[PDB]
């Protein structure tokens, strides 16, 4: 019909994320950016085979410059295990000793927003 | 219509699947590495070189060409250097040349751009064509004049929180993923300021220093 | 090469255990009931636990061999102690007395005989003049072989027990400042290893009220209502807070110097306006200072003051004497999705974006704990009742009960099949509940930690849960904008119009889009807040 | 506000009183920590000799000596020498370890703090040994650090319980799932939920702040001493920081 | 020689100074730019079937990962540029577009 | 001829950039947007960020067409734009066609 | 137990591939198929995510922008009109290409066109009983 | 100035094609009855009349913001709000202005819809910049520059803030002046060529 | 083999250094200026592929110092003064002032250009009696330089002018290295208290290694608007000292 | 005239591990620090093993 193959590949993934409605543009963004990362991709391939000095690339170049992006670009929080770590060095230490308040005390001023610049002068 | 409704999600692929297997070698005196934390100094190139032979073996190689040794330890230096300038600039003024060269990192000249001898002195005292004493202290006598800080102020010695902050905003000084995400972390369970009671307590100490003084 | 059966897994279980040795020689099917305990018991166990080892034995005690030292901390200790002229220099002078006789008993142990001699001379003359003191310390002075110390009768309680000694946090954090301030190591292991200082704290069916909000335009983002219903915040896509009066009264600021939501240039004057008494309040506040999308506002307990997290992964505290930022806490590198406070306002908490969730003070810029174990994002937090466990939701389809003080988790429910984006406690403390894209809400019992209850009916998203003040009713939002409050207890009913008959009770789905809050209030009160048109 | 947190410390004080001085008392094998609870409730009884000094403090240093325990042990020995681990054989034999520097203090920080480390219990396992008791390892610490007598002990033999932590936990699941079966992600979470329950404090639900505070002074009591300055002073005068101060001298 | 934080700190500024946090914290950090950088060098010899981990290795990755250029070691390997040709079938869908925009 | 001060310079700096788009990217990151200096200073940078980009484009424009006069129409391309883009790290690959 | 995941077309990345001047092979073709499909359902579950947290159903091109910035990669311009973007068929019938129309900039360039602005937010209360 | 600048920009295409279809028909050889003198574009309602009797180039003049001015305290009223679907048009707007000041007068709508949104990240940036330091500024009460705008100025490759008068000096006054200058020569030229003496 | 060592020891101390130059200084300099004049040509022959010619031409090496208009108007400058000295060795000898300004003339939109362009030394500095040892120093650095760049394995070639630009541009490329090795040099060693000390600098005791690599360090970063708060936009290149 | 389609879940060709090393059974690190005593305790339990026979 009126779409390519494209569009609908780009609409059926949306739709398994679970997303109902949305923006048209956004399959045209969508369809960018997969071209970017395929040329960019396929640009490192290049150096890095000529730097093995050797004909047409084939997978092996592939694979490093996609590992080598990996190690930079698309990036996310790291797992599980180093967290626990850092939790377990950091639990160790004592917390605060309750006790009645007229409210919540708040922390002290030389650690707060409320310090004027000190080159402004003040007037009366 | 809603069992189907979860089947097709995203399945992030674990990062750990893809880890390195560990082999133990022969457990020797001279097998050793070094580390920085360990030694509270920048490697030395003879120390570099046990590190970076150990690690080439589990990757199948023979030894090192004895010039990529200089190189690793001239890029280690000289990347401490650029997060130390990331950090230094966050409480420091400075120059440019070029646009993009920073040298001169004290607090001095910085003429306050809203005086009008500011504005005249500007185009002069800044584009030099590319200096008897007496002339030299009147001019720095105007440009100290000029930049309007009559009752200059000082900071504490640098801390954790000066440092989460310039890496927080610049973020271009260490490009790696996994350099940055590890060491930010750490970084975070390192802040630290005294509470309440601990500030008494320097009231109480400063107290009875004045005293024992008079 | 198989998916394992439902046994298999009790069968691991059990093989760990035994290997572990928790459980007896056999089938431990007596075993598995100590699933809970009161408050006099959990004491005990603490207790118990706190005096089955030594916090700190490896760093705390010096590792040169210079037997000179031990007279020269006890002669600075000493001389530090005389000159002082506060009252902690009084509060902080009981403590000599273990000091000396445990330094003494420790030197005899090991240490040649030139130095203990030198000791007892130099410090002897200061335990005479009361009564029960002066007969060990006499008892010491012919003392020089490990013989001696078990032989003798009085020093083996010493040797073998504790001494206790009480303080107040001042005059403990009075020790820790001396104690910090040059190497004292020697102290510091008599401490850890003997000594035992106390430090304790110094001296009719129900009405909805409904609210709607016209102009917004796909911005609004939450809202809530404070305790003492009289305040009402939003937050916004575009980074803001907006904030009206329930009341009739008006808002109007206070004089305050500084506003960081403002911008000076050198040349300017700090200046207190007077042309102000012309404003003389107004209905509407904006709050400004978040730089990116807000996602959660919170009122402290008694209304004094409001918190929020932002996309800018920042949590900042409002005080609203001025209606201005005032406080920053900066504990996380991912955007923050969600927060809580503690019943009493003690604590907060918050999960983020980087798979974790902290704890907080309301007086310490920087994290207390770290909550991490989840796979994925944090999305869900709410303390218990009694602010001592803490659950939290995320995509991963699972929830963990946590410990609060200690910071591992106690608890892990499975069993939903898409994320959660809600938790609710009961009033008493029983219970929890909790929904997600499921459109299945789920209350846990906490004690057995096994499934309770399934209610079904909603067809799209659940995104709020709440109790009655007596755990009488459950209400819930749903994304098809409706509002369905539910009844648990015995009273049984025969309504079956879907899956749930008994205890769905009332449905509500009036003129009105996206729904954003549910509340309950003292006597039958259900606030609820969202967007409409027409 | 004020009255309520006032009525929670009341009551948390009491508690306190109470279990300190009326303990409640609660099989073929009876647990490590049973038998500490018991020792606990006897000691109770007792009273004490001296006025200011209390008999139950040392729980685990006395229920030693009441048996024979298997324990790992730690040598600490003095000036730059190292560190080094010991194992008791069943055969009245031993075996030691190379001597680690004072520098790579990377398990001194777990002895230091009473956690069990996960790389100990992965070849602990693989010693055919019973040395675990309720999950947690008991290991005696033996420093020639402080000596000039030149005796035959020469040694501050302590005892400290090495509890296990979350990291271990997720140390056993990784392991437990590596059998030859095929295990989805719904299941690796049945097993850990169940191990989380079966090993898990008995939890104290109950609706009031009481319990909070209570909780709050017994912890703090047990952890006030590991401020972040009270840790940078011990490791301002460590051995490693001396051994790099010599070095400044030239 | 020997080498510390505060000789690279005067470098860059000679008035200032470290906290000790921040001291240990930098020395993590080098520890980790190291074991980074190393093992992505390594790799890249790995690529070549090579048996030796030659400079060029180490060049080629900190231009391309870190845009470090260290100056001091020759210009044996600076590839010169190409002309970036087009194939028949590209230009030939970008001459029909054009027709079918023309008319 | 005369040299005031920068403030009495700054009142005839008209931007091409509407006062009403600069608050709205001040409401963003938190700011009442009341000050005229400061609108007038950001509306300046923007200003002088795009002007780089359009003279920088205009340039790479006119030496296309070189081997192989005044009097044209003068058009902007995406082959104009990628190059001046690139000098401040922006890399602009964009499809042809898809199917 | 059987599911599916549509994923592109081997003549597509051929054909991104050409427009650089490289002729791929067979099996290269399928693993870069493969490793943009991973990173195109990556990106969009989280862009998903910005939206959960907002109470509203259409996911607009700022999400994936942020979504985007957040995971350290550059960011796509030129798709934030909110207006539909017709794609044309050449005349053979299997070659598609957006319309891009030149326009003459001085006829935008001299034009007074006064925008409305946005009207404040209200809140009224409506009480009911059940 | 913008305005009068892409005006004579358009007179002076206007006048070189009139002149050279002249000059080459008449090098050849209404064709007997040439065009017409154009029309001058009718300068601005404000410059004009800067170009009143002060004539402001005197001597001992002095010229100085009053401190008690509205703008000097940086006084005003809260800009007029409008949503992200208005302002995206008005930025769009402005991108064509610019676009045509520089030299262009067309351009492919993926051209001018991609330098938009270049913009908004540049204006994304520049303000979180500016909220970063604002907040640092606020706790420890001081700054690296006079003023947080200097700072934000120095990070983002600009000099100073007294750099921007410069670059109006050059990019605009002077263009504007430039182009004055030329159009009255063409004029000058098709008047000469027109209606020989 | 070829190499500049000697004679960079001595161009060096022309420029504000000691009366003996460190050599490994000056060997370092060699290979810095090496490399950047390779990456010059390189982006260069990019340049002239746009205008179909296969030929490296003046006006492409023109094009690229196209921002800066200071060092932009220097080279013009030096340009005037070589059409003047070889027409005084002998188009009449306008010929690289022609080539430059009808450039320029081409390019400009805003009369920027132009006004670097238009705004008694050759006379004053020339009473003497040079009447050809000039001429040979001349030659022997312009066929050692040729041979020194190894340009000729390269798909394409400068042709006769640009290279007394591009040995002006080496030139230039010493100056200014050893400009910013002194300014570093300047900051590490003052530890100045008094104001008066710190101000002063806006105007061993040799350059050793360390100063010109913590130089080239410095001046390799260059500040984007785009970077803040990521790391997506890096200007992945090398900054060029000369142009 | 169907969308191609696969019956698993797609992988990604390379990715980015963090460094990690897994030292025996379920256990993985980040840091190098526990290779030296990991090599001296693997020894250690050789040994007692040996004994015992």
């Amino acid at each position: 019909k009126n779409a390519p193959r494209d569009a609908l590949v780009m609409a059926q993934i949306l739709k398994d994320m679970g997303i109902t409605e949305y923006e048209p543009r956004v399959i045209n963004q969508m369809l960018e950016f997969a071209f970017r990362y395929v040329t960019t991709i396929l640009d490192d391939a290049k150096i890095y085979s000529s730097h093995a000095k050797k004909p047409n690339v084939d997978a092996d170049d592939v694979r490093l410059a996609i590992q080598c992006r990996a190690d930079q670009s698309f990036t996310s929080p790291p797992p599980r295990d180093f967290l626990l770590d850092i939790a377990r060095q950091k639990n160790q230490t004592p917390l605060p000793l309750i006790k009645p308040y007229a409210g919540p005390r708040l922390p002290p001023d030389r650690y707060c927003l409320t310090a004027p610049n000190y080159r402004l002068k003040s007037l009366i | 219509s809603v069992r189907q409704k979860f089947d097709h999600r995203f399945q992030p692929q674990n990062p750990l699947s893809g880890a390195q297997q560990f082999v133990a070698k022969d457990p020797q005196d001279d097998d050793d590495l070094k580390l920085c934390s360990h030694t509270m100094m920048l490697p030395t190139r003879g120390q570099l070189e046990g590190r970076m032979i150990v690690t080439a073996y589990e990757h199948g190689l023979d030894n090192v060409t004895e010039e990529a040794v200089s190189a690793v330890v001239y890029a280690v230096e000289n990347h401490l250097k650029d997060i130390l300038t990331s950090v230094v600039s966050r409480r420091k003024a400075y120059r440019l040349r070029d646009g993009h060269f920073k040298y001169a990192f004290g607090s001095n000249v910085t003429p306050q751009p809203y005086l009008k001898n500011s504005v005249v002195a500007y185009n002069n005292l800044i584009e030099s064509p590319p200096p008897p004493p007496d002339d030299a202290e009147q001019q720095a006598a105007l440009l100290l004049a000029c930049s309007g800080d009559t009752l200059p102020a000082s900071l504490p010695p640098v801390n954790m929180y000066d440092l989460f902050e310039a890496l927080q905003v610049h973020r271009e000084v260490i490009p790696t993923h996994t350099v940055y995400a590890l060491n930010i972390e750490r970084i975070i369970t390192k802040l630290w300021h005294p509470n309440h009671e601990e500030l008494q307590q320097d009231k109480v100490h400063r107290q009875r220093l004045a005293a024992k003084e008079g | 090469m198989k998916r394992v059966r439902t046994e298999q897994i009790q069968m691991a279980v059990s093989c760990y255990l035994k290997r572990r040795q928790y459980v007896d020689s056999d089938g431990p099917l007596k075993q598995g009931l100590r699933l809970s305990q009161t408050a006099e018991e959990m004491a005990a166990n603490l207790t118990v636990q706190s005096e089955s080892g030594c916090a700190n034995i490896v760093s705390a005690a010096p590792c040169q061999a210079e037997p000179q030292q031990y007279e020269v901390q006890f002669g600075r200790l000493r001389n530090f102690l005389t000159d002082s002229d506060s009252q902690h220099s009084h509060e902080v002078m009981p403590l000599l007395y273990p000091l000396f006789v445990y330094l003494h008993l420790n030197l005899v142990q090991n240490s040649p005989k030139s130095t203990v001699e030198s000791f007892y001379s130099r410090f002897h003359g200061m335990f005479l003049q009361n009564a029960s003191q002066k007969d060990v310390i006499e008892q010491l002075q012919t003392t020089q072989t490990i013989q001696d110390i078990l032989s003798n009768f009085k020093l083996r309680a010493f040797l073998d027990n504790k001494y206790v000694v009480r303080l107040q946090e001042d005059s403990y954090n009075y020790l820790i400042r001396y104690l910090q301030s040059d190497n004292n190591t020697a102290l510091c292991k008599v401490l850890t290893l003997h000594i035992h200082l106390d430090v304790q704290p110094a001296k009719s069916l129900t009405t909805i009220c409904f609210y709607a909000f016209y102009n917004t335009e796909q911005l609004l983002n939450t809202a809530e209502i404070s305790p003492d219903s009289k305040l009402l915040a939003a937050g916004f896509d575009n980074s803001c807070i907006k904030l009206w009066s329930l009341r009739s009264k008006k808002l109007k600021s206070e004089p305050h110097q500084v506003d960081v939501s403002r911008i000076h240039l050198a040349c300017d004057i700090l200046e207190e306006e007077d042309d102000e008494d012309d404003n003389a309040g107004t209905e509407m506040k904006i709050l400004r200072g978040h730089c990116g999308p807000v996602y959660s506002t919170r009122f402290l307990a008694d209304s004094s003051g409001l918190l929020s997290c932002s996309e800018d992964m920042s949590i900042r505290y409002w005080d609203l004497g001025s209606f201005t930022n005032t406080v920053l806490y900066q504990g996380h590198a991912y955007p923050v999705w969600d927060l809580d406070i503690s019943p009493y306002s003690l604590y907060f908490a918050s999960g983020s974006h980087d798979r974790t969730a902290r704890l907080w003070s309301f007086d310490r810029t920087y994290p207390l704990r770290i909550y991490a174990g989840h796979l994925a994002d944090v999305d869900c937090v709410k303390f218990h009742p009694n602010s001592n466990y803490l659950a939290t939701g995320s995509t991963d389809k699972t929830v963990r009960l946590w410990s609060a003080q200690q910071g591992n988790s106690v608890r892990l429910f499975t069993g939903h099949r898409g994320p959660v984006l809600s938790l609710a406690f009961s009033p008493n403390g029983k219970y929890l509940a909790s929904a997600g894209e499921d459109q299945r809400l789920k209350l846990w019992d906490l004690a057995s930690g096994t499934l309770y209850k399934e209610l079904r009916g909603h067809t799209d998203n659940i995104t709020s849960l709440t109790f009655s003040p007596d755990s009488g009713l459950i209400a819930s939002a749903s994304m098809d904008n409706s509002v369905r409050v539910w009844d648990i207890r015995n009273t049984y009913c025969s309504a079956p119009a879907d899956g749930s008959s008994s205890e769905l009770v009332g449905v509500y789905t009036g003129q009105m889009s996206n729904v954003l809050s549910v509340q309950f209030m003292a006597c039958n009160l259900l606030l609820v807040t969202g967007i409409t048109q027409e | 506000m004020q009255q309520a947190l006032e009525l929670a410390l009341d009551r948390a004080e009491y508690v306190i009183e109470s279990a300190r001085q009326r303990p409640p008392k609660r099989s073929g094998r009876k647990s490590v920590f049973q038998k500490l609870y018991d020792l606990y409730i006897e000691e109770c009884e007792k009273e004490p000799e001296v006025k200011k000094l209390r008999r139950n403090v040392n729980l685990l240093e006395k229920l030693v000596m009441q048996e024979t325990l298997s324990c790992l042990v730690v040598n600490l020995y003095p000036g730059n020498e190292g560190y080094s681990l010991m194992l008791r054989g069943k055969n009245g034999s031993d075996s030691e370890t190379i001597r680690l520097p004072y520098e790579e203090g990377e398990l001194l920080e777990y002895l230091d703090a009473e956690e069990l480390p996960p790389i100990l219990v992965d070849l602990l396992e693989k010693s055919q040994v019973n040395i675990f008791h309720c999950g947690c390892v008991i290991a005696e610490i033996r420093d020639y650090r402080q000596s000039s007598n030149m005796k035959s002990p020469g040694y501050q033999s302590r005892h400290i319980l090495l509890r296990p932590t979350m990291q271990t936990l997720i140390c056993d699941v990784h392991s437990i799932t590596s059998d030859n079966h095929k295990w989805t992600q719904e299941d690796k979470l049945l097993l850990e939920s169940q191990l989380i329950l079966a090993t898990a404090e008995p939890l104290c639900l109950d609706p009031s702040i009481a319990v909070t505070c209570t909780a709050n002074r017994l912890l703090y009591n047990k952890q006030k001493m590991n401020t972040r300055p009270m840790k940078r002073c011990f490791k301002r005068y460590s051995r490693s920081s001396l051994n790099r101060q010599q070095d400044l001298s030239h | 020689t020997k080498k510390k934080l505060q000789d690279l700190v005067r470098e860059v500024d000679p008035n200032e100074q470290l906290d000790e946090d921040v001291e240990e914290m930098l020395l993590q950090i080098a520890d980790d730019f190291i074991e980074s950088v190393v093992t992505a060098a390594c790799q890249l010899a790995r690529h070549r079937k090579s048996s030796t981990l030659e400079v060029k290795d180490v060049q080629l990755h900190l231009e391309r990962q870190w845009n470090m250029w260290i100056p001091g070691f020759g210009s044996e390997e600076i590839r010169p540029y190409k002309k970036a040709c087009t194939t028949e079938a590209h230009k030939q869908r970008m001459a029909l577009i054009r027709k079918t925009t023309k008319k | 001829t005369p040299l005031v001060d920068f403030l009495m310079q700054l009142e005839d700096y008209t931007p091409t950039i509407p006062d009403a788009v600069t608050g709205y990217y001040l409401n963003r990151a938190g700011f009442e947007a009341s000050d005229p200096r400061i609108i007038r200073l950001i509306s300046l940078a923007a200003q002088k960020f795009i002007s780089d980009i359009a003279n920088d484009a205009l340039q790479h424009c006119k030496m296309k067409g070189t081997a192989s006069s005044k009097d044209r129409k003068y058009t902007l391309t995406m082959e104009d734009l990628t190059p001046a883009l690139s000098e401040y790290g922006i890399n602009v690959k964009k499809p042809h066609y898809f199917t | 137990e059987e599911r599916r995941f549509v994923e592109i077309p081997r003549e597509s990345v051929r054909l991104m591939a050409e427009s650089t001047g490289l002729e791929l092979s067979d099996e290269v073709a399928a693993l870069l198929a493969e490793d943009v499909c991973y990173r195109l359902r990556e990106a969009t579950q989280n862009s998903s995510q910005f939206m959960k947290h907002t109470k509203r159903r259409k996911l607009t091109v700022e999400d994936f922008n942020r979504a985007l910035r957040w995971s350290s990669v550059e960011a796509v311009c030129g798709y934030g009109s909110q207006e539909a973007l017709p794609m044309r068929p050449a005349r053979e019938g299997e070659l598609y290409f957006p319309e891009d129309r030149e326009v003459n900039l001085v006829e935008l360039a001299l034009a007074t066109n006064i925008p409305k602005g946005c009207a404040e937010t209200a809140v009224r209360v409506h009480v009911s009983y059940l | 100035p913008c305005s009068l600048t892409i005006h004579t920009i358009q007179l002076i295409q206007h006048n070189r094609r009139l002149r050279n279809l002249i000059a080459t028909a008449q090098a050849q050889n209404x064709x007997x009855x040439x065009x017409x003198x154009x029309x001058x574009x009718x300068x601005x309602x404000x410059x004009x009349x800067x170009x009143d009797c002060k004539n402001p180039n005197a001597p001992f003049q002095i010229r100085h913001s009053d401190p008690e001015s509205d703008f000097y305290r940086g006084k005003g009223e809260p800009v007029t709000e409008l949503s992200w679907h208005s302002c995206r048009q008005l930025l769009y707007q402005a991108v064509a202005t610019i676009l045509a000041h520089a030299g262009f007068d067309c351009a492919n709508e993926s051209v001018l819809e991609t330098l938009t949104d270049v913009a908004h990240e540049y204006c994304l940036k520049f303000t979180k910049l500016l909220r970063f330091a604002v907040d640092r500024e606020a706790r420890l009460g001081q700054t690296p520059f006079p003023d947080v705008m200097e700072q934000v100025f120095h990070e983002v490759g600009i000099g100073s803030v007294l750099s921007l008068q410069k670059f109006w000096q050059h990019r605009i006054k002077d263009y504007h002046s430039y182009m004055l200058q030329i159009s009255k020569q063409l004029s000058e030229e098709y008047e000469r060529i027109v209606n020989p003496e | 083999s070829i190499s500049f060592a000697t004679e960079l020891q001595s161009m060096m101390y022309s420029l504000g250094d000691a009366r003996r130059p460190l050599h490994e200084t000056a060997v370092l300099v060699e290979d810095v200026v090496h490399t950047q004049l390779i990456n010059l040509l390189q982006q260069a022959a990019e340049v002239s592929q746009l205008r179909g010619a296969r030929v490296i031409t003046p006006e492409d090496l023109l094009f690229l110092m196209r921002k800066d208009k200071k060092k932009l108007r220097r080279l013009l400058k030096y340009m005037f003064i070589r059409d003047y000295k070889s027409k005084i060795v002998k188009n009449n000898a306008n010929k690289r002032q022609k080539i430059a300004q009808d450039f320029l003339n081409s390019i400009d939109q805003t009369g920027e250009l132009l006004a670097m362009f238009e705004d008694x030394x050759x006379x004053x500095x020339x009473x003497x009696x040079x009447x050809e040892s000039r001429q040979l120093s001349f030659s022997k650095k312009a066929s050692k330089f040729r041979d020194w760049l190894d340009c000729s394995s390269m798909e394409i070639k400068p042709n006769v002018v640009a290279m007394e630009i591009l040995a002006y541009l080496a030139y230039e490329t010493v100056a200014q290295l050893v400009d910013l090795a002194l300014l570093v040099r300047q900051d590490m060693v003052t530890k100045a208290g008094d104001p008066f000390s710190h101000a002063i600098s806006a105007t061993s005791d040799a350059i050793q290694p360390c100063h010109i690599r913590e130089a080239i360090r410095r001046y390799s970063h260059r500040i984007g608007p785009l970077s803040p708060f990521t790391n997506a936009y890096r200007r992945n290149g090398m900054a060029f000292l000369a142009c | 005239l169907d969308c191609h389609y696969s019956g698993h879940h797609p992988q990604p060709a390379s990715f980015c591990t963090f460094g990690s090393r897994q030292i025996g059974r379920g256990y993985y690190v980040f840091d190098s620090r526990w290779n030296r005593l990991r090599c001296a305790l693997n020894l250690m339990v050789e040994k007692h093993l040996n004994a015992q026979l």
